[PDB]
RNA sequence: UUCAAAUGAGAACUUUGAAGACUGAAGUGGGGAAAGGUUCCACGUCAACAGCAGUUGGACGUGGGUUAGUCGAUCCUAAGA
RNA sequence: AUAUGGAUUCUUCACGGUAACGUAACUGAAUGUGGAGACGUCGGCGCGAGCCCUGGGAGGAGUUAUCUUUUCUUCUUAACAGCUUAUCACCCCGGAAUUGGUUUAUCCGGAGAUGGGGUCUUAUGGCUGGAAGAGGCCAGCACCUUUGCUGGCUCCGGUGCGCUUGUGACGGCCCGUGAAAAUCCACAGGAAGGAAUAGUUUUCAUGCCAGGUCGUACUGAUAACCGCAGCAGGUCUCCAAGGUGAACAGCCUCUAGUUGAUAGAAUAAUGUAGAUAAGGGAAGUCGGCAAAAUAGAUCCGUAACUUCGGGAUAAGGAUUGGCUCUAAGGGUCGGACGAUCAACUU
């Protein structure tokens, strides 16, 4: 538990620690889909809030 | 403890009497088996001499 | 909000042999109990009051049953009377010092 | 074995009941040849084939 | 197991004449979380079927135990 | 691996307790299929067997134990016969 | 097998909904047609279960030289039944270029999208019944007894690229496109059969009776199988905890299970297994055989040749502990911001 509460505060994390590639520990994919379905459901909510318009959603959407 | 010492103490009762230094009414019989059980070897043979 | 809490201590068995007192145990309760960090702070957030046969105390504040058993081991401990005396539960909120089983010599 | 034939099953119990040894009885006759069971069997030492 | 809601329905499973035996049973509870209250269990032998019945209130409990047959035989707790 | 007590003619090896370690959930764990067929379990008991020992045993002697409309077989077809 | 209840019928073989379809029911022979049984592997993504992790409270156990509102443990809920719940799919309204919707993965729409309102499957989940009477954790009496007897508590939550597994909708792959049959149901058809003084429905409900034969113990292996043996060999499969770590690697632990392998006393040479060595550094040897050295991760950097895919972790460099901080990266709700809750990455 002692060791747990050390790595919550960002402990025993350096480049000594670590074994793994950094896709090994995290991956890029999970990242990404974390990420992307963040921008989409934020774009979502604010063309039906209508702070947005649709025309603009369709090309932010794409970017 | 005292008080304990006086109850725990006992009368002794007629068992104790009779079976005190008694012991092995009915011995064990050379199988090792119960009242009604059967034991091959010894069925056929009725006495310790034969 | 707050909704105190009623905890009853009998110590009547350890007492009337004379190996315990409730003094000595009241004494040592108030001053050891934590509230909100470290020992000695508390003013009105709890009330150890000993009668002789039943010590009792109420909280307001963070308090717990496991808590008071902490410390009445902890106590226990400092006279050299675990292995002869146990913290037990009756009833809820309701504890009570009993001797362990302990056979007669003869 | 644990999900056997009857017929399996059956020449168990046969090899089952012609496991012992000889009754004392039969010691005792006039002109008594047989001394032990030469057709004795254990598990361990003999596989009975089925 | 069957759960029955309606009280008429439950009057005419005791007269349907092939239930020999019923049980009544009594369960400490609390109510929202307030305080507590007395609930009671109206259970019924049925051939296929345990049908039963959860009434809440004390008072109404009282009367349905009355409200039984006497040739039916009852069984507490 | 060690210490005591118990048992017994006899205890480095049986039993209980007290310690010290090991396998370390890809087990020295808990269940099964094939195969074995009573090895399971109790009581009695040590001639032989257990490459030392033996009061111990999968050994020796006598018993007991396996309960199904719903788990299987049975029924269906496969390559094939 | 039948018999009561309900339903249906004098418009004889039910009504409702625009529709998807709905309900407690709501005749049906020949024959025919359809579905289920009925099926590859890999990939990520969603959903569920069990486990893991974690907080409050009620008990029990340990620690206490000093410190610790402390460390460990118990707080569980089966099949089955009745209500209710979901992606996909489907129906109605309506008519889209200023093209829009949308997955992690770019497929969809005048063959009718977006949008709004519906209908359906019930894996799975939820709620009550089963069911607390059970089980679990505690407390106290009776006492040669092979013995009972009586009290309590069994509560309310939280987290996730977690692990195992089940399932869903998708995507990739093939000159591979990944069993059959029993059995069950439905649909089309209408042979015919049923009422007005009482029939038809035993696919709605409740009730009555019946269910044979054989297997079932135990091992499943450093002693129960096969190797002539109580043989370091061989022999198909399910479950699968905590930490370190990329990891079902190695190392240490909990539950469970062993503590079996002939011993004792010394510590010569020679062996078997394993190590270290000043200076030199292959002079050894047929031969660098065998050891030594290198090794994880992050950043810089990377030649010849090439079938342009590779070669490539080429080669060659700079780093890594501990502590205390700083910075960035989300969710949740009600309308420029604010409150509050959480993950371990960089």
């Amino acid at each position: 538990r002692a060791h747990a509460q050390s790595k919550r505060e960002g402990r025993h994390s350096g480049y000594g620690k670590r074994k793994g590639t950094r896709e090994a520990r995290l991956p890029s994919q999970v990242v990404w889909i974390r990420r992307l379905r963040v921008l989409r459901r934020l774009l979502a909510k604010y063309r039906d809030a209508g702070k947005i318009d649709k025309h603009l959603y369709h090309v932010l959407y794409k970017e | 403890q005292n008080r304990a010492a006086r109850k725990n103490r006992y009368v002794e009762r007629g068992s104790d009497v009779v079976f005190g230094d008694q012991d092995a009414l009915t011995a064990s019989t050379e199988n090792g088996v119960k009242l009604r059980q059967t034991d091959r070897l010894l069925d056929g043979v009725a006495d310790g001499s034969m | 909000q707050k909704i105190a809490k009623t905890f009853t201590v009998d110590v009547s068995s350890p007492t009337e042999n004379g190996v315990f007192d409730p003094a000595s145990y009241a004494k040592y309760l108030i001053d050891h109990i934590k509230v909100e960090g470290a020992v000695g702070n508390l003013g009105n957030a709890v009330t150890v009051t000993e009668d002789g046969t039943v010590v009792t105390v109420v909280s307001t504040a963070k308090f717990s049953g496991k808590y008071l058993k902490y410390l009445t081991k902890k106590y226990l401990k400092k006279n050299q009377l675990r292995d002869w005396i146990r913290f037990v539960s009756t009833k809820t909120n309701e504890y009570r010092l009993a001797f362990y089983q302990v056979t007669p010599e003869e | 074995a644990a999900q056997k034939s009857f017929r399996i099953k059956q020449k168990m119990a046969k090899a089952k009941k012609q496991n012992r040894p000889l009754p004392q009885w039969i010691r005792l006759r006039t002109n008594n040849t047989i001394r032990y069971n030469a057709k004795r069997r254990n598990w361990r030492r003999t596989k009975m084939n089925i | 197991a069957r759960e029955i809601t309606d009280i008429k329905q439950f009057l005419e499973l005791t007269r349907r004449a092939d239930v020999k035996t019923a049980t009544v049973k009594i369960n400490k509870k609390l109510n929202k979380a307030g305080k507590p209250f007395r609930q009671t269990k109206f259970k019924v032998r049925g051939s296929s079927s345990l049908y039963t019945l959860v009434i809440n209130d004390a008072g109404k409990a009282k009367k349905l135990i009355q409200s039984l047959p006497p040739t039916l035989k009852v069984n507490r707790l």
